């Protein structure tokens, strides 16, 4: 209001951001999976 | 030696006898599990962990199967995955559907390895429904809700082997074995808070934090813990402006992965009772008042006291940081003062161990050092109550290997057979001539604990005279591979004050103080103070010293700010704060600065990286963080400290007794904590509770 | 096509710093003899004066730069600042963010020894 | 549309603070806490929603 | 529209087809309290009046003096 | 009643309004603000502002504490806390409550309390 | 070694890279779980400023907070990277070191060692 | 010095080892010649051994003890307490 415009101020949060991202899973969820690779793209094993 | 094997492909070399888990830990290969534990015997009672190994024609628990040369072993083979699930599914049989009252919910191993292991959905539906289970009361730390046990027994195989408290166990048969003591009995002990981070699932938790926060709304730091003098590595769990629980991280050379229970939950006593604004005497009565307000009484104290050199006394309690103690002793030199004193009995007077070398105080043998014993006297000291987690450390070491434990001072209940050799200096001559010191002659990595206790007695001389020269003496206890000699102090911060010298001189202790300044310094009593002088209280907590202050002084509390410990192995470590110090209190060595810069001697620091430049020259050893170097003064010490200025003392005919009466409620913080006021009523000797017959 | 709008640059990184500052002077010209349409266009209560003033100062403080590619990066952002300037794109209020000092006092107690930023709990 | 808590039959509430609507809710216009209640239940001392961050989903 | 009773909100909304006073028993619901109909009372000092339930997290000690 | 304030000043308030819930006068939480410390610490906010309007919901707990026990033959009693009339699922997770200890023993749920006879 | 302030090309605030300090770690086992899913990324996240942490609003009671990197926190997959990193940006970091369980050997059958002296502790299973 | 002695130096390092010298030989005879002043002996690997010397009011001084004999050590001792 003194200054009649639009001005910026550093950051002040009513509510801080709250991160839920500490609650990840502490297991190896998915795995490895299976390779689709045809055969003509995969290096031959000797005998 | 190592042997090799392969594992799902891979190639994992391993030491032989190991079990197979073990091997598929070392080579990257996940292995579900409940029942097995790293620092717990093997069980295999869980069967989760099964895996195939070509020799077996059928799947073999994993925990519990030995390694042996050449073995083939397939943990993702059809069956396998067959075997989780129908162990799963067995497993969630019974389990209640409780969740969303669970305190483990978000954090429960049952839940994240049914969800990556078993099925989708579930296949019992019975009409007569599951079975449930009595609660059982084990006293007021942990909460039982034992319809969720899935009897592990990792509950049984900790409270037998790890703390020695037998009185839990397994009742009945089949479906109705019942964790529990099978009669209404606590489960005493002051590592119980343990079993509550062993038990993979709700059955076992917290009471005092029940219910009130989330995992995954925790923030969560790595600090350490300033209960006792171990220097327990710990996790505090904080949301928002409060900390809600303090969990124990890994440190394999201080606490293992346990840590007492004073420490886990005296965390209430840091929201209750508090510091928050500065506070002047008046009369009879304080009166909230302003900064400014305060450090303007103080300069205005000093100034009409006029104190001449060691008229300024500085007190340093026992849960203070390293680097507020640098400050305070700074800014009395500064006063011309030398009057820097600990707060334990006699601490007007300098220690009888001295100071000049670190090895005079401190726990030369590391704690890790406890492993290799094959004997131990314990001098005037209840590792117990003083140390529970290196009490734990000395009671695997003599269970696991044969060991000769022999102890002088009060008769001691412990978790390990000990030989009690009498209460009486006396008794320690004879000791020491007699058949055990013969033991330590002829051990191969003796160690002597001496506790702090014996070091605020006025005879202290005698006691550090006859070990010094019977260390100096027998090569085993002190040679250059091996010191066999152990100060083992009780106080977060006596390892740090000895380190910076924050000792009074000898004419200081003659004078008597015109003003006293208390920073924590709660175990002062009425007769220390003149009635005549002026008290300055800087704390977090309102106490005793607090009630004796005439101006109050808000001050951090250890989860407040990233401050410096040292242990009592002398290992120096980092802090980190969780949450901002409540209502207008303040960093401590801050306050130290512009009271000081009041008082016209302002320090030449104001910045933390200037505080970390001041303590590198106090000692090279407080800016290594986590490391312990051997003294190569370890012949000259004892006898430069302990036998040369200790022959003239007297030793006295008094018993020698227990250095704490109470185990749970010792500091400021503990002594604010309605937890700790409950477990002490809880916990008492004379309560059938805690008996056993 | 889509064309350049007024007063764009095509982004080239100099391979020599000689090149670059050559640029950089102009840039500086440029932004001095912009300084009169900058107090007409944003309105500002201050004079043409403190607007080179403020550009000198700007200028400045990248003066000591040496890695090459920084003082390309910082070369193209200098000229996509006046592209926005010169174009009136930017409002009075963003154009006011540069100039934090123009602002009246804003009150009693900046505090600049320990004993006043300790009282603050700013220490 | 509006929100609103719900009781049991008995008059005893639903909410047992288990905090799932706190963690799901994609504004993060839930604010939660929870003690033991003198009786031993499970129960919340405080539920805020801030209606101006709700999205209503 | 906030003076509507609930139940007849849902009707006159086409929400179902069967009046509130039209409706059996069994799907009515179990009260233990007195139940009382409050509309919107905003731009009135009945408007509701927000505030924190609970008591501040930290609590500072209630000074006491001892004598030395 | 009167409420002194942080100013030293007076603040009265009716009888009714003390009262936690309609129909309990205490709190039931130890972290749960008393009327008393609400007014006293947001008296500016309930300036010229009818107190008869707020919400002002029953107490649950005294409510279930009203609701007789139930007893039961054997060993374990299950609560699901359904809705017999309505369609779905509407109760609470079924849950198994045992009674071997002497007596009642509530659901963790819904606190409906069951003792074995 | 460390690049100076007003040559980042970042953007952020000067104060970032002048007064705050952030922390390098990896996540320790949680005690409350089995799983160490978590324990192999390089954690980087800013210590906490004592004014502007948190503090609660008078009105619905809430933890406002001034601190704009409170919730903030990098993932690397390795301590030289995030080295690397915080020095590219100008941050002082402290490393926190890890520490793991040292391995013993593990037999079920010392469980049942024969004991030709006293029983030094009765074990149950 | 006339109220507090710092003796900083390496355990291993060569650089020291006139200092560890020092200290180990004639520890008690300059404790016994200064029987106020208070000595402290404090030990890390990396550190360069130095000596610090602290007077009246909170006055130190320091100098390197960088230096070839045990003797060489006790002058610069020396020439610090006065
Ligand atoms: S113990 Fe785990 S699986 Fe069982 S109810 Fe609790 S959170 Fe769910
Ligand atoms: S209470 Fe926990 S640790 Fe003990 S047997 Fe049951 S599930 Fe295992
Ligand atoms: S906390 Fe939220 S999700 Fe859980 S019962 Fe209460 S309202 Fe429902
Ligand atoms: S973990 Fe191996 S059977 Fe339980
Ligand atoms: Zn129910």
């Amino acid at each position: 209001e003194e200054k009649r415009r639009v001005v910026y101020e550093p950051l002040e949060l009513t509510q801080a951001f709250r991160n839920f991202s500490a609650g990840s899973t502490a297991w190896e969820p998915v795995g490895p999976g299976r390779d689709d690779r045809p055969d003509s793209f995969k290096l031959p094993t000797p005998k | 030696a190592e042997i090799e094997l392969t594992i799902d492909g891979h190639k994992v070399s391993i030491e032989a006898g190991s079990a197979l888990i073990q091997a598929c830990e070392k080579a990257g290969v996940t292995v579900p599990r409940y029942c097995y534990h790293d620092k717990l015997a093997i069980a295999g009672n869980c069967r989760m962990c099964l895996v195939d190994v070509e020799r077996a024609p059928k799947p073999v628990a994993s925990c519990a199967y030995p390694v042996a040369p050449g073995m083939v072993v397939r943990t993702d083979t059809e069956r396998v995955k067959q075997a989780r699930e129908n162990v799963m599914e067995m497993m969630l049989q019974n389990h209640p559907l409780d969740c969303p009252v669970c305190d483990q919910g978000g954090e429960c191993d049952l839940q994240d390895q049914s969800m990556r292991y078993g099925r989708d959905r579930g296949r019992f539906t019975e009409i007569t429904g599951k079975r449930s289970t009595e609660d059982k009361n084990i006293g007021p730390l942990v909460k039982t809700s034992m319809n969720r046990c899935i009897h592990c027994t990792r509950c049984v195989r900790f409270a037998n082997d790890i703390a020695g408290a037998p009185e839990l166990g397994s009742s009945g048969r089949g479906n109705d074995m019942q964790i529990g003591t099978y009669l209404e009995k606590n489960l005493n002990t002051e590592l119980s808070g343990n079993v509550i981070d062993l038990c993979p699932v709700g059955a076992l938790t917290n009471k005092p934090y029940a219910f009130r926060a989330r995992p995954w709304e925790l923030k969560k730091t790595e600090s350490i813990d300033v209960m006792d003098a171990v220097g327990s590595n710990i996790r505090i769990d904080s949301k928002g402006v409060e900390v809600m629980r303090v969990i124990p991280r890994v440190h394999e050379d201080v606490n293992e992965e346990w840590i007492n229970d004073k420490s886990r939950f005296a965390c209430d006593g840091l929201k209750t009772q508090r510091l928050t604004t500065p506070l002047i005497r008046v009369g009879d009565k304080f009166v909230n008042a302003t900064w400014d307000d305060a450090l303007s009484t103080i300069a205005k104290a000093y100034q009409q006291k006029a104190p001449k050199g060691d008229e300024f006394k500085a007190v340093a309690g026992a849960l203070v940081e390293v680097e507020s103690m640098v400050a305070l002793k700074d800014m009395t030199n500064a006063l011309g003062s030398e009057n820097t004193t600990t707060d334990t009995p006699n601490g007007n007077s300098a220690p009888a161990h001295g100071i000049t070398f670190r090895s005079n105080y401190l726990f030369n043998s590391s704690i890790a050092g406890i492993e290799d014993a094959d004997a131990i006297l314990l001098v005037g000291t209840n590792p117990r109550r003083e140390a529970a987690v290196m009490n734990a450390r000395i009671r695997k070491a003599w269970l696991r290997q044969e060991l000769e434990i022999a102890s002088v001072g009060p008769t001691l209940d412990a978790t390990f057979d000990v030989a009690e050799l009498g209460n009486t200096h006396a008794d320690l001559e004879k000791a020491l001539s007699g058949e055990f010191g013969e033991v330590l002659k002829n051990a191969k990595n003796p160690l002597i604990i001496v506790g702090s206790g014996i070091t605020d007695r006025e005879d202290a001389g005698a006691f550090f005279n006859t070990i010094g020269k019977f260390v100096e003496s027998t090569p085993s206890v002190l040679n250059e591979n091996w010191n066999g000699y152990n100060v083992l102090q009780r106080s977060a911060s006596r390892a740090g004050a000895y380190d910076i010298g924050f000792t009074p001189s000898d004419e200081a202790s003659k004078t008597t103080p015109k003003m006293v300044w208390l920073l924590g310094a709660d175990e002062v009593a009425a007769s220390d103070i003149p009635a005549d002088a002026f008290v300055v209280y800087q704390g977090h907590n309102g106490d005793v010293g607090a009630q004796f202050a005439d101006v109050v002084l808000p001050g951090a509390a250890y989860t407040e700010k990233a401050g410096t410990y040292v242990n009592t192995e002398g290992r120096s470590q980092i802090s980190r704060a969780a949450t901002g110090p409540p209502g207008g209190a303040r960093e401590d060595w801050k306050i130290l600065r512009a009271v000081s810069e009041y008082l016209g001697v302002a320090l030449p620091y104001e910045d933390a990286y200037e505080v970390r430049d001041r303590l590198a020259e106090i000692s090279p050893s407080l800016v290594r963080y986590d490391l312990v170097e051997p003294t190569v003064f370890g012949d000259v010490a004892v006898q430069h400290s302990l036998v040369g200025p200790n022959g003239s003392v007297t030793p006295s005919s008094a018993p020698l007794t227990e250095t704490i009466e109470n185990f749970y409620m010792t500091d400021s913080i503990s002594r604010s904590s309605p937890t700790m006021a409950k477990s002490s009523i809880a916990f008492n000797k004379d309560n059938k509770k805690n008996q056993a017959f | 096509a889509i064309i350049a709008t007024a007063f764009a640059e095509t982004v080239k990184f100099s391979g020599s710093k000689q090149e670059l500052q050559k640029r950089t002077l102009a840039l500086y010209r440029q932004f001095l003899r912009g300084a009169p349409t900058f107090a007409d266009l944003y309105e500002v209560q201050f004079s043409i004066p403190t607007i080179r003033t403020k550009i000198r100062q700007e200028f400045e403080r990248h003066r000591f730069v040496d890695d090459l590619s920084i003082q390309n990066v910082l070369y193209a952002k200098g000229h996509m600042e006046y592209q926005e300037c010169i174009n009136f794109w930017k409002q009075q209020a963003q154009f006011l963010k540069y100039f934090p000092e123009e602002d009246d006092i804003q009150g009693r107690h900046q505090p600049s020894n320990f004993v006043d930023k300790f009282l603050k709990n700013r220490a | 549309g509006e929100h609103a808590l719900r009781r049991y039959p008995s008059g005893e509430e639903r909410c047992i603070a288990c905090k799932l609507c706190e963690a799901i809710c994609p504004a993060l216009a839930i604010t939660i806490d929870a003690e033991e209640r003198i009786d031993g239940s499970r129960r919340t001392t405080k539920y805020d929603i801030d209606m101006t961050k709700c999205i209503y989903c | 529209m906030s003076q509507v009773e609930p139940g007849w909100h849902f009707w006159l909304g086409y929400g179902v087809d069967t009046a509130p006073c039209n409706t059996p028993k069994e799907k009515l619901p179990i009260r233990a309290y007195p139940y009382k109909f409050q509309p919107n009372y905003t731009g009135t000092p009945g408007a509701f009046v927000t505030y924190n339930t609970l008591k501040p997290k930290i609590s500072a000690w209630e000074p006491v003096t001892k004598q030395r | 009643k009167s409420i002194i304030s942080y100013n030293g000043n007076t603040i009265e308030i009716p009888e009714e309004y003390t009262k936690q819930a309609p129909n309990r006068d205490s709190t039931w939480a130890p972290a749960q603000a008393s009327k008393t410390e609400i007014y006293k610490n947001n008296m500016v906010r309930f300036e010229q502002k009818d107190l008869s309007k707020q919400p002002m919901p029953y107490a649950g707990i005294e409510l279930i504490a009203q609701q007789p026990v139930r007893f039961v033959h054997g060993n374990t009693a299950v609560c699901d806390g359904a809705n017999h009339n309505g369609p779905g699922a509407q109760g609470h997770p079924k849950i198994f409550i045992n009674v071997d200890a002497p007596g009642s023993h509530a659901c963790q749920y819904c606190g409906t309390r069951y003792e074995k006879e | 070694d460390n690049v100076p302030a007003h040559e980042i090309v970042s953007g952020a605030p000067a104060e970032l890279s002048r007064n705050r300090v952030v922390r390098i770690y990896q996540q320790a086992k949680p005690a409350t779980q089995s799983g160490e899913y978590g324990t192999f990324a390089w954690r980087l996240d800013w210590d906490i400023v004592d004014v502007a942490n948190r503090w609660e609003n008078d009105l619905i009671g809430w933890q406002s907070s001034g601190d704009y990197m409170q919730a903030t926190q990098m993932k690397f997959t390795s301590k030289e990277s995030a080295i690397k990193f915080a020095n590219k940006q100008g941050w002082d970091f402290y490393i926190q070191e890890p520490h793991h369980r040292k391995f013993r050997v593990k037999q079920y059958a010392n469980n049942f060692v024969h004991s030709y002296g006293k029983l030094k502790h009765i074990r149950t299973k | 010095a006339l109220r507090e002695i710092r003796f900083h130096l390496c355990q291993n390092g060569s650089s020291s080892a006139p200092l560890r010298q020092f200290v180990k030989n004639q520890i008690g005879a300059f404790q016994k010649a200064n029987p106020s002043t208070k000595v402290l002996v404090r030990e890390a690997n990396g550190v360069k051994p130095i000596v610090f010397a602290r007077f009246d009011h909170g006055h130190e001084s320091k100098i390197g003890l960088d230096v070839s004999s045990e003797k060489e050590v006790a002058e610069r001792v020396k020439s610090l307490i006065e």
